[PDB]
């Protein structure tokens, strides 16, 4: 899935962020002030030529100016309060799905659909009358749906393809054991972090031998900057039976030889 | 009533090592409104060269960003992310757990 997102701030003190992204993985970012498109990795270009480039950048620039522009003008008549904001999704996919939703104040409000901006039902008149505006135009319609249709599924085709190598690495994950922060009165929390894996895809559990303890509590998968992920995983436990105890973690780089750590040392303290 | 308010994680790159280059992490989401301000502190004190990530959004329109700065850890020095948004009374404090160790010599 590939999409470009669309963050616009008004306090009329204002923001537009313009950024394009395989789902997790950030690929480009709009440079609000050299009105280019910044490729973030080598292969953010897919199989498209630096003048097909040019052409995006342009359709970039203007459609992204004339929409704050246009946003800002009919902010009185469409009853948009300051402060708000406006958020955008758009782009393709299953096997060539593609789509483009609009939320006003983070809550669903309009979609584009086949050839036309539909407006969210519990979105309200207010929703239906800013497709009247998004619709006054059916040839720049046409062009949303095209860009949508057709410029979208041939960019994530050669996207993925350029980028197959960083997108399919191996990182092995490392891996450390601490005492967690707010046990219950006579329980510890044992606490698991995995850290620096890729891709996401984790297994992690607290053993007794090889009896997984169901107690295991794993946390959000969380985010590096270097790309790779992190997991927080505890278990609650009486004090009396945190001997045994040890965490084992799975991930596809490993290989079967999954890391296991044992509560010991001065973690008991022995 | 349309205001959400952040998720706050703290986290280390690497396990806790005094003496030894490390990244921490501060990871905020599921907010909105997108105005946020969020600074690392150690020892109370802010950190002055800080990263994020760009602002982004997931499926339920809420935002989300990662803070994080390189950092070398010593065993007298505790870190922390306070984050202030509209949804939160006060600004809101969440410590970088980690053991230390000698507990006791
Ligand atoms: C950094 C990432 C980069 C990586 C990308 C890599 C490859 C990615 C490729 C594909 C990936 C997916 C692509 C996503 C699809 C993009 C989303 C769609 C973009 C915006 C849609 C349209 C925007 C727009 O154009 N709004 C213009 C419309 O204009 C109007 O139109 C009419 C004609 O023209 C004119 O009416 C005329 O008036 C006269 C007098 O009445 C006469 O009557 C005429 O008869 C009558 O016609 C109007 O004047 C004129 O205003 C307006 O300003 C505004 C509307 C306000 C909001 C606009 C859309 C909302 C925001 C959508 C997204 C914004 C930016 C997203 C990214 C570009
Ligand atoms: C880029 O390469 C992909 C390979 O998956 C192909 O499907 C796509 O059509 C190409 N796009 C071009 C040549 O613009």
């Amino acid at each position: 899935s590939f999409h470009v997102t669309w963050i616009a701030s008004f306090y009329n003190w204002k923001q537009n962020l313009v950024s394009g992204w395989l789902s997790d993985l950030q690929t480009h970012t709009w440079d609000s002030n050299s009105s280019t498109i910044v490729f973030l990795w080598p292969w953010s270009r897919g199989n498209f030529s630096n003048e097909e480039w040019k052409e995006l950048e342009t359709l970039f620039r203007i459609r992204t100016i004339r929409s704050f522009e246009g946003i800002r003008r009919y902010a009185h008549e469409l009853q948009f309060e300051y402060p708000f904001e406006i958020q955008v999704t758009g782009g393709c996919e299953k096997v060539s799905g593609s789509f483009l939703q609009l939320a006003y104040q983070g809550s669903d409000f309009v979609s584009f659909q086949n050839n036309s901006w539909l407006p969210y039902p519990v979105a309200g008149n207010m929703a239906k009358h800013f497709c009247k505006v998004l619709n006054q135009n059916q040839h720049e319609n046409d062009i949303t749906h095209n860009l949508l249709s057709d410029t979208c599924p041939r960019f994530i085709l050669g996207l993925l393809d350029a980028g197959k190598a960083h997108l399919q690495r191996q990182v092995k994950p490392e891996a450390w054991l601490s005492h967690g922060p707010s046990p219950g009165p006579g329980h510890l929390q044992l606490v698991c972090h995995v850290s620096g894996f890729y891709p996401k895809p984790v297994w992690v559990m607290w053993m007794r031998g090889e009896q997984e303890q169901q107690g295991t509590q794993r946390g959000d998968i969380l985010p590096s900057a270097d790309g790779t992920w992190y997991l927080r995983a505890t278990l609650e436990v009486a004090a009396g039976e945190a001997a045994d105890l040890s965490c084992r973690v799975k991930h596809s780089s490993l290989e079967g030889q999954d890391i296991v750590l044992y509560w010991e040392g001065s973690l008991v303290p022995r | 009533a349309i205001q959400r308010t952040p998720k706050i994680q703290v986290y280390s790159r690497h396990p806790a090592e005094n003496g030894k280059s490390n990244f921490l992490n501060c990871y905020v989401s599921g907010f909105h409104p997108s105005d946020i301000e969020v600074d690392l502190l150690k020892n109370g004190e802010r950190i002055e060269k800080v990263e994020h990530s760009d602002l982004s959004f997931s499926k339920d329109w809420s935002f989300y960003l990662l803070y994080y700065t390189e950092f070398t850890p010593t065993e007298k020095d505790e870190y922390a992310c306070r984050v202030n948004h509209v949804t939160l009374s006060q600004p809101k404090i969440v410590k970088w757990d980690r053991d230390m160790g000698s507990l006791v010599p």
